[PDB]
């Protein structure tokens, strides 16, 4: 979708929540 | 234990 | 969720909570795809062997929520659904293959900071993504254990399972419309959905493009959190033909 996934309080704003980290670190 | 939700959405 | 923490606020704006007007109850999980259409697994409105078979006035969607049980004046959006649309494949009668089902809502919610449509992914995306090892996470105000409720939505980050290990735990057939996702008794952690959670999304957000992806449906599992089992999950780019069909044809 056009604006799909992408979160108003945090990819908008540059803001990571606190565990996102963990998922992208798995991504090897 | 949910909180009464407005009667005009019933 | 069994192991999991609290959600931030706006963490998953496309968390949407499938809600029974009488009894009021929470019934299961779901998610946001569009600002009229709603996903979930098809087991949370039709399971014969338990008689229940829900249509669109049994039910009330709710979005934008934190607390489980609260009304969030100002913030939660109720809806009404207008049509609801089952698999016509789901397998019921064996192992809950193609459980999922979609839900047109009878007006466009708008969005705002706490409502904000989930991306479904392309073959792509799903190809590099959809890899045993890889951590997808799962949302939900279900059972924090299967033995009780949580305040506010739960989250937690839960890892990909290579099919023979997934196979391997149970003796239900499993299908290519099937993935499940855990930890394996010996690495330490844990974590798992429960009841309450089915419907809901597990996702994953791409390193590419920086977006949100629902990979998955929860769909079921044999307990929770137990040892030596893990959470299934319908598959749901397996299943995009059938979503998009759904859509073009009906709004
Ligand atoms: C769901 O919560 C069904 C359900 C799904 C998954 C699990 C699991 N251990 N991963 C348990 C129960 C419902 O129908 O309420």
């Amino acid at each position: 979708e056009a604006d799909c996934g992408l979160r108003p309080l945090f990819e908008k704003k540059s803001l990571e929540d606190k565990t996102e980290r963990e998922l992208l670190e798995s991504y090897i | 234990d949910f909180e009464e939700i407005p009667e005009e959405y019933l | 969720i069994v192991e999991g923490s609290d959600a931030e606020i706006g963490m998953s704006p496309w968390q949407v909570m499938l809600f029974r007007k009488s009894p009021q109850e929470l019934l299961c999980g779901a998610s946001l795809i569009s600002d009229r259409w709603v996903l979930t697994a098809a087991h949370c409105l039709l399971y014969p062997p338990w008689d229940k078979n829900f249509t669109e006035n049994d039910l009330l969607v709710r979005i934008g929520k934190h607390s489980r049980t609260r009304y969030e004046r100002n913030i939660e959006k109720i809806s009404m659904l207008e049509k609801i649309y089952i698999h016509p494949r789901y397998n019921w009668r064996e192992n809950l293959d193609r459980d999922i089902a979609l839900m047109k809502l009878k007006k466009p919610v708008a969005f705002s900071d706490y409502i904000h449509p989930v991306c479904l992914p392309d073959r792509e995306t799903a190809a590099s993504l959809l890899q045993a090892g890889y951590k997808g996470r799962v949302t939900g105000w279900g059972n924090l254990k299967e033995t009780g409720q949580p305040s506010v939505l739960q989250v937690v980050n839960l890892p990909i399972v290579e099919r023979p290990v997934c196979k391997d735990s149970t003796r239900i057939r499993i299908t290519d419309n099937m993935f499940c996702a855990g930890y394996k008794p010996d690495e330490g952690k844990r974590g798992d959905a429960c009841e309450g959670d089915s419907g809901g999304p597990f996702v994953m957000k791409s390193p590419f493009n920086n977006r949100w992806y629902q990979m998955g449906i929860v769909s079921w599992g044999e307990g929770c959190d137990r040892d030596g089992k893990y959470g299934f999950y319908t598959h749901v780019f397996r299943l995009k033909k059938w979503i998009q069909k759904v859509i073009d044809q009906f709004g």
